[PDB]
RNA sequence: AAGCUUGAGUCUCGUAGAGGGGGGUAGAAUUCCAGGUGUAGCGGUGAAAUGCGUAGAGAUCUGGAGGAAUACCGGUGGCGAAGGCGGCCCCCUGGACGAAGACUGACGCUCAGGUGCGAAAGCGUGGGGAGCAAACAGGAUUAGAUACCCUGGUAGUCCACGCCGUAAACGAUGUCGACUUGGAGGUUGUGCCCUUGAGGCGUGGCUUCCGGAGCUAACGCGUUAAGUCGACCGCCUGGGGAGUACGGCCGCAAGGUUAAAACUCAAAUGAAUUGACGGGGGCCCGCACAAGCGGUGGAGCAUGUGGUUUAAUUCGAUGCAAC
RNA sequence: CUGCAUGGCUGUCGUCAGCUCGUGUUGUGAAAUGUUGGGUUAAGUCCCGCAACGAGCGCAACCCUUAUCCUUUGUUGCCAG
RNA sequence: ACGACCAGGGCUACACACGUGCUACAAUGGCGCAUACAAAGAGAAGCGACCUCGCGAGAGCAAGCGGACCUCAUAAAGUGCGUCGUAGUCCGGAUUGGAGUCUGCAACUCGACUCCAUGAAGUCGGAAUCGCUAGUAAUCGUGGAUCAGAAUGCCACGGUG
RNA sequence: ACUAUGGUUUUUAUU
C-alpha cells in the first residue's frame, strides 16, 4: 500500500569476510541465541566440505547458483475462482533466500547433536530427496512437476 | 487516438493520452468548429475514391 | 498427432476457430510431431449465418 | 338559387419501400434412412446424478427424407388506423410522393347505434412434430424444493378453414384545422445541366435528436407540442372491494357488454429532498489478506461474570462499547 | 430512586476527513450549493475547473523533543594524566 | 430507619461448563558445578550489612547511612564441563501426609514460608482458530504500590536480539 | 468465458 520502503543494510562477516554466513547465524537460532550457532560455524562444515567445493570458505558458496530461486507461481483469487498465476522473483530477493530453509528439519529430532543434523540437512542441498523437500521444491509444484491445474 | 511514428516524441495535440474514456475532445464541441473545412476534406477523399 | 505417423505428412496448413482456452497449446504439441506449420489462419467469428439465430431475454 | 378556386377529388411521363397474398428459388446442423470411417466414455455442475454406452453411446463421411427458422446488407433508415411487416425473384394488389400543363367546383369535418380490424394466449377439425417446451416424472441443493440448476416429456411452437377481440394495445396524450422560432444529422423525388462532381444551386415529399418561447407539482410535451384557439364526440366527481356481484345478450366456453352496494376508512393519491442501508455501479486504505512465523481450546493450575446453591451469595454492566 | 429534570464526567465510530457559517448563487419551496468534477495528498493537503470568494471546528500552524554542532556546573557521580 | 456501632456468616459456598492467562508432554532439554556483564525503583514500629546457629524458613549478635556516600543486591539468559539417546522418562506436577519458621485481637475456618514423605493425569490437543513490525517481536533477568501478613491481577527497568 | 444454497430477531421518550 502506502509502506513498501525497502530493504536492509547487510555486511560480510567481520571473522569469515562472508556476506552469507553472516545470515547463517540467524538459521537454527532461537531466542536471539546467535552464539549458539556460532558454535556450529565452520566446526560442523568439516563433514560438508567432503561433498562440496574445498575448504570452509567455500563449501556453501558454490552452490549459491542452485539454492536461490528465479521463477516461482502464485495464487490469486477472483469471484468464485482461484488462479495460479506464473511469476519472475526480483532482483534484491533472486540474491537471496539461499538459507531460509535449507537446514528446516535440524530443528527437532532427538538423533544426534546440532553439528550432525546440520550435515544430514546439507546433504541433501543439492539432491532434494530427503526430509522436508515440499519446503524447496514447492515454486515448481503448480508448473512444470503438475500440469493438472492448468 | 494513436496514428503512425508518434512515438518516438513529440508530434504535439498528444491524443493517445489522459485515456481513460468518455466525454473526451469537449473544447471542440458546440459552435466555432468545422463549417466547410470537413467539406473540402471530404470532397478530396471522394476525388481519390476513383476507380 | 501420434495416431498419424503412418500417413507420411510434412507441411501442413493449420485453421483455428473459437475462443476457448485450449487454442495455443494445440499448435505447440503439432510443431512437436515434426510438421513445417508455416501457414496457421484464424477464422474465429465475426458471426454469420445460425438461421438467425433466435436471442430475446436482457443484455 | 347561380358562381369562385383557395379545403376535397382526377389524368400524362416518372419515384422510394420489412405494406398484403400466392407461386417460384436455396443451404445449414440437431434429426431421420442406408452403406462406409471409427471409439471409451458421452451430457451437465459449485460438485453430480437420473439418463445414454463397447451390442459402438460419442464423433463423422456419402447420397436421399423432414420441421421450426432466415445471419449478411440494415443505417437514431422505411410502410400504416392500430395490432403487425426484414433470405431473394415474379404475378396480382393497398397506401404515399415529383416536373409542367389540363380539369370537377365545397363534392369537406365529427358521430349514439351500426359497420370493419388481434401481438401473444385459450379452443373446434385435419395435417405437422427436427430443437425446445407449460403439465407430468426423476437427479441436485434445502430441517422444504414440490423451484431457480440438470435429464426426459404432453398440450404448445407451425400450416389451414374457423371460434373468442385481450394488453404496459405505450409517447397511458379522442378526432380535425390553423397560427407560433432556431440548429445538427439522415432520407426520397425534380428543374437546368451527356452532373462528366466521387454532383452544384433552386425546389416538392419524408425525418431523429438538441431546444429560444409557452404549459406543468415535478417529471414530461415542444412548431412533429401536453403552446394559443375553434368544430364534433365521450369521461370523472373521496378512498377499502371491483368490470367483482345480480340480469339479458353473443360465444362451445374462459369471456365481452351496461355496472353497483350492505359493511368499512374520515381518508387516500402524484413528484422527488435529507437521513438509513445494500447481497448495488465505481474509487481509496488498514495484519482485513497475501507470504512468512510463533501461539489457543484437550491435561493440571491461577481467576471471574453468567448457571447451580447454603443462610446472603450486595448492586449495576449482556452488541462493536460487560465479564 | 433515576441522567425518561439537571451540575459535571465518561463510552465508540476516530483521532477518520469530515461538519458548518458570512456575503452571494440554485429552486415554486422545505432546502441545496459553497464542500460532488480535474491533477494530487497523511488529510476539506495543495492547486485548477466551476457560481462562487472567504471564515470557524477537525487537520495544520504554533510548541516540545530525538539523530549533529556549541556552552555552564564536577564530589558522594567520573578517573586519559 | 432505607440512619450504623458490636459479634458471627460470607463475597475463596458448587448438582454447569467456559473465557483469558500460566505450566507441562522436555534433548539449541532438565538438573548440578565452573565463567562473564546491568538499568530502574525502595529505605524513621527504616534499609538491614557482616558473623554464628538451625536440614531451612528464620532467630541472635550487630556495622554504616537517613542515604550519588551505607543498605535492599552473587542480575539471568549466553559460554564451558558432567549426563540420558526417547523411555509416561533423571520428564511431569495435582492429591494424600509429616515437622518446623513468621505476622496478627485472632490464621480450626477463609494466609505466607521452609525442609522432607506419596507421586495421577499429560505422549502437543473437538467443530475449528489468534496475532504481526525494527532496539520492535522474541526470550531471560530486576524493581514497586495495595500489607502487620498476603497474587499467576496491576504498574514499571536492563541484557541478548 | 462462470461459484451453488442465509431462513429468524415479537420494544420505547427526541425532556
Amino acid at each position: 500500500r502506502r509502506r513498501v520502503i525497502g530493504q536492509r543494510k547487510i555486511l560480510p562477516d567481520p571473522k569469515f569476510g562472508s556476506e552469507l554466513l553472516a545470515k547463517f547465524v540467524n538459521i537454527l537460532m532461537v531466542d536471539g541465541k546467535k552464539s549458539t550457532a556460532e558454535s556450529i560455524v565452520y566446526s560442523a562444515l568439516e563433514t560438508l566440505a567432503q561433498r562440496s567445493g574445498k575448504s570452509e570458505l567455500e563449501a556453501f558458496e558454490v552452490a549459491l547458483e542452485n539454492v536461490r530461486p528465479t521463477v516461482e507461481v502464485k495464487s490469486r483469487r477472483v469471484g468464485g475462482s482461484t488462479y495460479q498465476v506464473p511469476v519472475e522473483v526480483r532482483p534484491v530477493r533472486r540474491n537471496a533466500l539461499a538459507m531460509r530453509w535449507i537446514v528446516e528439519a535440524a530443528r527437532k529430532r532427538g538423533d544426534k547433536s546440532m553439528a550432525l543434523r546440520l550435515a544430514n540437512e546439507l546433504s541433501d542441498a543439492a539432491e532434494n530427496k530427503g526430509t522436508a523437500v515440499k519446503k524447496r521444491e514447492d515454486v515448481h509444484r503448480m508448473a512444470e512437476a503438475n500440469k493438472a491445474f492448468a | 487516438i494513436k496514428v503512425r511514428e508518434n512515438e518516438p516524441f513529440d508530434v504535439a495535440l498528444r491524443r493517445f493520452k489522459r485515456s481513460c474514456e468518455k466525454a473526451g475532445v469537449l473544447a471542440e464541441v458546440r459552435r466555432r468548429e468545422f463549417y466547410e473545412k470537413p467539406t473540402t476534406e471530404r470532397k478530396r477523399a471522394k476525388a481519390s475514391a476513383v476507380k | 498427432a501420434d495416431a498419424v505417423k503412418e500417413y507420411g505428412i510434412k507441411n501442413l496448413e493449420v485453421m483455428v476457430k473459437g475462443p476457448g482456452p485450449g487454442r495455443e497449446s494445440t499448435i505447440r504439441a503439432l510443431n512437436a510431431a515434426g510438421f513445417r506449420i508455416t501457414n496457421i489462419t484464424d477464422v474465429t467469428p465475426i458471426p454469420h449465418n445460425g438461421c438467425r439465430p433466435p436471442k430475446k431475454r436482457r443484455v
